[PDB]
Parts: C-alpha cells; sequence; structure tokens
C-alpha cells in the first residue's frame, strides 16, 4: 500500500538519472569547447570575438592634394 | 631594403629658362594660353605617376 500510494517504480528514477547525466555531460563538453574556442580566438584573432577596432578606410581622401607626390 | 634608382646627370641636362620672376609674370597669361597643351600633359603625368623620375621627357 505504501509503495502504491506514495512511491513509484525504479525505472522512473533510472531514466531520470540517465537524462540528467546526459544533460550534464553535454554541458561539460560544451564548457571545455567554449574555453578552447576562446583561447584560440584570443591567441589568433581570426574569429568574431576579440575584434579590436581599427581605423576606417572610408575617411581617407582620394583626391589631388596640391602636390603630385601626396 | 632595395636600391633607389636615380637618372644620371646626362638625363637631366636641358636648355634652362634664364629669365627672372618678373619676366615670367609679365607674359604669364599669354604663356598659359599658348603653351597649355604640353604643360597640362606634364601636369597630368605628374599627378598620375606620383614619381618625378617618370616625367623627365
Ligand atoms: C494501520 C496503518 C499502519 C501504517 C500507517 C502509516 C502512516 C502514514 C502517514 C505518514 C505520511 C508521511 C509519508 C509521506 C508524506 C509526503 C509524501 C508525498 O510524496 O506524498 C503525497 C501524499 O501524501 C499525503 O498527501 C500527505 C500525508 C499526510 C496524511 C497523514 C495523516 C495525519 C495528518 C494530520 C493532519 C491534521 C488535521 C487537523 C488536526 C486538528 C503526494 O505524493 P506524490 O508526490 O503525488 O507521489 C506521486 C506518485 N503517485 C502518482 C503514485 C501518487
Amino acid at each position: 500500500w505504501i509503495a502504491r500510494t506514495f512511491y513509484d517504480g525504479p525505472e522512473k528514477n533510472y531514466e531520470k538519472t540517465m537524462a540528467i547525466l546526459q544533460i550534464e555531460a553535454e554541458k561539460a563538453e560544451l564548457r571545455l569547447k567554449e574555453l578552447e574556442v576562446r583561447r584560440l580566438m584570443r591567441a589568433r584573432g581570426d574569429g568574431p570575438w576579440y575584434q579590436y577596432p581599427t581605423i576606417d578606410k572610408a575617411l581617407i581622401d582620394h583626391s589631388p592634394k596640391t602636390t603630385p607626390d601626396n | 631594403p632595395g636600391i633607389v634608382e636615380l637618372p644620371t646627370l646626362e638625363d637631366l641636362k636641358v636648355q634652362e629658362v634664364k629669365v627672372s620672376s618678373s619676366v615670367l609674370k609679365a607674359a604669364a597669361h599669354h604663356y598659359g594660353a599658348q603653351c597649355d597643351k604640353p604643360n597640362k600633359e606634364f601636369m597630368l603625368c605628374r599627378w598620375e605617376e606620383k614619381d618625378p623620375r617618370r616625367c623627365l621627357e
């Protein structure tokens, strides 16, 4: 009576634990991947992150400048 | 890095104009009216090449 009224079967806890373990394992591998990606991006600078600003080339004046040799 | 090339003195020899600034100013308008084509060609070459060594002729 106690088992029927207050508790459930072992399969419920078993599968819940499996789902939780899978979720946490994916989270851990994602954290490692994010750390590695951050390290590589900061070391190289070829990714969208750590793109420090540079001088815009649209500000340059392309016209004769009173002197042929610029 | 690299060697700067410079034309020899024989390439820079030419019959200079030995008149003063006042003489040039007196005929400046007529000089510009008459000698416009070679001067404009030289000026265009000067602003296009951006190199004095490319406009001696
Ligand atoms: C002859 C009898 C001998 C044995 C006597 C046994 C006595 C048992 C009383 C002790 C109860 C405490 C154990 C569990 C309480 C909470 C556990 C909880 O999970 O159960 C809830 C149910 O518990 C009851 O609602 C609460 C128990 C309280 C009743 C005790 C009686 C005396 C209380 C005094 C009240 C005061 C009244 C006013 C006084 C003036 C809901 O369960 P649920 O999470 O959905 O489970 C889902 C699985 N399903 C689908 C199979 C159901």
